[PDB]
């Protein structure tokens, strides 16, 4: 019965090509042509966060853009205080190799997690002032990738296992589950709305879910190689992925087709991070080149080449008011450009 | 989307030969290695062969050494295997696997019961 | 016309040799990235010394050999001839102690991982110093200003007795002890790496290792040989005011110059490994 | 010249920072090594053996020669290391175990280990090989109803090279199978590395001790490996 | 070719 | 299974698709009328920097 799915799978997929084809008319770069570039730009190395032993891999901003968190492979997570560049928090975790990490949109609570399986939640405003575990979610058969905030109790979490997870921390038991991937779920994207989320998996693609429903709104697909990081476009209704191949496709929610392209030739490494500005025109992204580049997202042009750091970067982040941007490397060094 | 379709199985007697063409399709072959992994029945994935981008550096498994020879046309994005002298413990499953990362010399999960960038495999029975 | 115009030549070349080595050392050492260690504390240590003791030996000497006279001030004739020393002694106790720590950290690679930190590296750079100040102190008051034959001259005037008691304990001090100890603490190194206790790959890394140090300790036991070789000829021999005479001191300071000339070269960019850090600075 | 506020942060961010320089002591004193290796190898009897001194990772903490030794297993992974394999780029060593007395799994050991030496994150790490199932291995070969040749080919042209040193009253047909599959995986390994690292073949039974000796001096060796690349040595 | 710039500095006074 | 699959392919093909240019145009829209408040693209003073020396 297999023989018949197969070229019946065959042909929905070729009518969907044909259907998301009769719909491109224009390439994005034949209607901003006629605009202006936005020229060079040049940031500089505002502050440089130092007092990390491992590399550092997760990073996150808050809604107040003055607190900031990293996760290190020592098992340690600090929060600094971006303005005078003191440490706010130090958290000792249970497992060294963490490999995410998540702010609350209130700033009470932080989670993490990575190769232990649990994701540990964390309660900051406590009434003696000392950081305790404040809940240990478990259930996962593989190591946690990402972890995002919904509110005060609930939390979205995607897993190696292809699948992601939506728990209710005031419960701690696992609110619903989302399957459909093939690899492994590598990011995480929440929308503004805070109803729909993207996440990619290790199989070239990546797929847009409802919260309030649980089933799969959307699938996109296009790239050659893992997917590692997927961000939001501050209007809602884009978002662009980054792999390995090199490659940065921005594709939008509404049309269903590859939307822009960001490659060049001198680039041959693989992509770790990806985050937009307020405004949505610039698009900074982490390569393996131990340099991050920001590209014109309405020309695919480079706008910028940012430099300093020794190692690989690992994690890139931008304030709700675009004010800075952090950049986190495996130097155990975290740096501010502005 | 990445697809590899496989063709030229089938039934065949034992000492024969087989010509396996294995046509990718959404990348560029001429930056992925490539190679051909096996699956018998009633067994695991066994890896066969493997070839890098150029169309050098080419490895087989001790079991078909002598027997296989495995090359790649960058031209049109094919990959060829001529298996001669065909034994009756052959008769398997082959699938067509890629590389995970480009530009690279180290290619992981190739063998993996739920790898994505493989194609469905074509069945090669050697018998009477 | 040989040794009239080739001296100074020799001179400037030597000294720019030496600059730019000691430039691209501590190029890489200060900048670039993670700068604090025990083993880049030493090298940057010794490199500074060098440079320092170049800067100061260099141009003063040469003007001396080159020039009838002293055209500097009163304070320029007793304060860099002491800068000199200071700075020699200093690089001959930083190679001892370069020496110490590879016989630390190849005897025991596990067992001296907590007494190898920063803190007993600075301890250790703070005492060398200090030792180097207290053996070069009299130097202040080793050389004077004087005058000879109707011009300006900046000369050892001290009593023949105190000079030379004055240059056996430098020289007792400055190379006996610091040959002695490279030379047992190499040999133990180098038995110990060569015990009775695979593939080609070892070998090769520790023949490496060996001509390596076989190539630093014949430099340091002939590189101040024949300056001390001719004070005490000086001081115990004829020593006659001929021309070959003057080739030999010139040759002799010359071979001294090289030592802080070939440092850097030998210690810092011999390895592969070193120089990837011109791949950060540019 | 401050509030009250500022000056209480800067001195909470001092407590802080000593408490993190306290535990950076703790920290640089203990060597962490990764254990890997696949099913039917032995991994458990090793580990089982080294504690005499849905989790994810399995952590296992000994004292040799106060040395802290930290050893990190793959627990509940769905068999895809293609990942999370980067986030042990800084371990001290790798310790892979490979059961030498299945032959159906040899040459696949070979594409998990080759796979590990040509890693782009990985070069500078150095690989333990431990051959464990040596007694099983024996026992196979002098049966006599298990060919090697029928693998691999090379093995019918291979002989007992001349620097060969066996234990006392050791079977010549078992040391050839096993100095064979030790060639192997070390011309699988100096195909490449350019010296950044070193493979260490030994050969376990799984019933012995002292193995928890020679990782120890291997670690030293690896230690040692580093000093040379500290004082230009080399 | 001493001087007595030379020949002073070297042998003292 | 193929049958879920093919469900999800299914329920998929049937999406309320607009043309790339409007989308395209949206963006562009979106893009120009915040440029004005974006401190990444436009630099502002160092007097109202809170990251400054
Ligand atoms: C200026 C003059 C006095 C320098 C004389 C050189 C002497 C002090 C140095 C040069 C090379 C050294 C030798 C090198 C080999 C070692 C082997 C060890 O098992 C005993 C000491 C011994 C034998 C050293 C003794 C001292 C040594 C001979
Ligand atoms: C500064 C110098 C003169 C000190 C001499 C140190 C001696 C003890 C060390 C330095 C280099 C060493 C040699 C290096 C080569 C090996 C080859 C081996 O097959 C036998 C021992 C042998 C020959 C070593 C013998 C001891 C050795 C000679």
């Amino acid at each position: 019965e297999l023989d018949q799915l197969r070229q019946e799978a065959e042909q929905l997929k070729n009518q969907i090509r044909d259907a998301r084809k009769a719909c491109a008319d224009a390439t994005l770069s034949q209607i901003t042509n006629n605009i202006d570039p936005v020229g060079r730009i040049q940031m500089r190395t505002r502050r440089t966060l130092r007092g990390h032993l491992a590399k550092i891999y997760a990073m996150h901003w808050g809604t107040d853009s003055r607190l900031l968190v990293s996760a290190s492979q020592d098992g340690k997570l600090i929060i600094w205080d971006s303005y005078t560049t003191n440490k706010v928090h130090a958290i000792p975790l249970r497992s060294s190799w963490v490999m995410t990490c998540a702010y609350a949109p209130s700033g009470n609570y932080v989670a993490c997690g990575g190769l232990d399986n649990i994701c540990s939640i964390y309660n900051l405003k406590t009434r003696e002032g000392n950081v305790r575990v404040s809940r240990e979610l478990a259930g996962h058969t593989g190591y946690l990738s990402c972890c995002r905030f919904l509110d005060d109790n609930q939390i979205v979490t995607s897993s190696g296992d292809t699948t992601c997870a939506l728990w209710d921390i005031e419960t701690g038991q696992q609110t619903t589950t989302f399957t459909g991937h093939t690899g492994d779920v590598m990011s995480l994207s929440l929308a503004p709305d805070t109803r729909l989320f993207v996440s990619g998996a290790c199989d070239a693609s990546a797929k847009l879910w409802d919260v309030r429903e649980g089933m799969c709104r959307q699938t996109f697909t296009g790239h050659e190689s893992d997917i590692n990081a997927i961000c939001f476009f501050p209007n809602g209704n884009a978002f662009a992925t980054g792999s390995d191949d090199a490659t940065c496709r921005l594709f939008d929610l509404r049309a269903d087709q590859e939307l822009m392209t960001y490659s060049h030739d001198n680039i041959i490494c693989g992509i770790t991070s990806v985050s937009f500005s307020k405004s949505g025109r610039l698009l900074l992204a982490g390569y393996d080149d131990f340099n991050c580049n920001v590209w014109d997202a309405l020309k695919a042009d480079r706008a910028g080449v940012l430099a300093g750091h020794d190692n690989r970067v690992s994690c890139l982040g931008v304030t709700d008011d675009g004010m800075a941007v952090a950049t986190g490397s495996w130097d155990s060094f975290l740096k501010i450009w502005n | 989307q990445v697809q590899l379709q496989e063709s030229g199985g089938g039934l065949v007697q034992p000492g024969g030969s087989l010509r396996l063409s294995c046509a990718a399709s959404g990348f560029t072959f001429s930056n992925y290695k490539m190679n051909w992994v096996r699956q018998a029945p009633g067994k695991g994935l066994e890896w066969v062969s493997d070839i890098s981008q150029s169309g050098a550096s080419i490895s087989y498994t001790g079991s078909v050494k002598g027997r296989f020879t495995i090359s790649r046309d960058n031209a049109k994005n094919t990959l060829y295997l001529q298996m001669n002298s065909l034994k009756p413990e052959d008769t398997a499953v082959y699938y067509c696997a890629r590389c995970p990362a480009p530009f690279t010399r180290d290619c992981f999960d190739v063998t993996s019961t739920t790898y994505a960038y493989r194609g469905q495999g074509t069945q090669v029975t050697v018998s009477s | 016309h040989p040794e009239a115009v080739i001296v100074p030549l020799l001179f400037a070349l030597i000294f720019l040799v030496g600059t730019v080595g000691n430039t691209l050392v501590l190029a890489v050492l200060l900048r670039g990235g993670q700068a604090v260690s025990t083993t880049n504390l030493f090298i940057l240590n010794l490199g500074v010394a060098d440079l320092c003791f170049i800067l100061c030996c260099v141009p003063f000497q040469a003007t001396i050999y080159t020039l009838d006279g002293w055209v500097f001030g009163s304070l320029l004739c007793k304060a860099v001839h002491f800068l000199i020393f200071l700075t020699m002694h200093a690089s001959s106790f930083t190679l001892a102690a370069v020496s110490l720590d590879r016989y630390l950290a190849i005897r025991y690679p596990l067992h001296s991982r907590e007494l190898r930190t920063p803190r007993n590296a600075l301890a250790a750079i703070g005492l060398i110093w200090g030792l180097s100040l207290l053996f070069s102190g009299p130097y202040l008051s080793y050389y004077r200003q004087s005058q000879l034959a109707n011009l300006t001259v900046c000369h050892p005037a001290w009593s023949a007795p105190r000079r030379r008691a004055m240059d056996i304990c430098t020289f007792v001090f400055s190379y006996l002890l610091p040959v002695l100890v490279l030379g047992l603490t190499y040999a133990r190194t180098l038995r110990y790496l060569w015990r009775a206790v695979a593939g080609s790959g070892a070998r090769r890394a520790k023949r490496k290792v060996t001509r390596m140090i076989l190539i630093v300790a014949a430099l340091f036991c002939l590189c101040w040989m024949p300056h001390h070789a001719l004070i005490l000829c000086v001081w115990f021999g004829q020593f006659p005011l001929t021309r070959a005479t003057y080739a030999l001191r010139i040759l002799s300071h010359l071979v001294s110059y090289a030592n802080s000339c070939v440092n850097p070269i030998v210690y810092a960019l011999v390895s592969k490994h070193f120089r990837k850090g011109f791949r950060t600075i540019c | 010249t401050l509030s009250a506020e500022d000056k209480a942060a800067v001195e909470r961010s001092k407590m802080i920072e000593k408490q993190l320089q306290k535990d950076k002591q703790v920290y640089r004193r203990t060597l962490r090594l990764l254990l890997l290796g696949a099913d039917n190898s032995g991994k458990s009897t090793i580990v089982k053996q080294m504690r005499i001194y849905t989790s994810g990772i399995f952590e296992t903490k000994f004292q040799v020669d106060k040395v802290n030794f930290h050893m990190f297993d793959v627990g509940a992974q769905r068999d895809e290391r293609r990942k999370w394999i980067q986030c042990f780029n800084d371990v001290t060593a790798i310790i892979f175990v490979v059961d030498s007395s299945d032959y159906n799994r040899l040459q696949e050991a070979l594409n998990d280990f080759k796979s590990i030496w040509n890693n782009r994150w990985l070069r500078t790490i150095s690989v333990i090989l431990f051959l464990n199932k040596q007694d099983l291995l024996a026992e196979k070969v002098l049966a006599g109803k298990s060919k090697i040749e029928d693998y691999f080919p090379e093995f019918a042209r291979y002989t007992t090279p001349e620097d060969a040193t066996p234990e006392p009253g050791e079977d010549p047909r078992v040391t050839r199978a096993k100095y064979f599959i030790r060639k192997e995986f070390v011309d699988i390994s100096t195909a490449s590395g350019d010296g950044r690292h070193i493979c260490y073949p030994h050969f376990t039974c799984a019933v012995d001790t002292e193995n928890a000796r020679r990782i120890f001096n291997d670690c030293k060796d690896i230690i040692l490996q580093m000093n040379l690349r500290e004082y230009n040595l080399v | 070719g001493w001087t007595l710039n030379s020949a002073g500095y070297l042998l003292g006074p | 299974q193929a049958r879920k699959l093919v469900e999800q392919l299914k329920m998929e093909a049937n999406i309320d698709r607009i043309k790339v240019s409007k989308a395209a145009a949206d963006l562009m829209a979106y893009c120009e009328a915040h440029a004005k408040e974006d401190p990444l693209l436009t630099p502002v003073p160092a007097s109202e920097n809170p990251f400054r020396e």
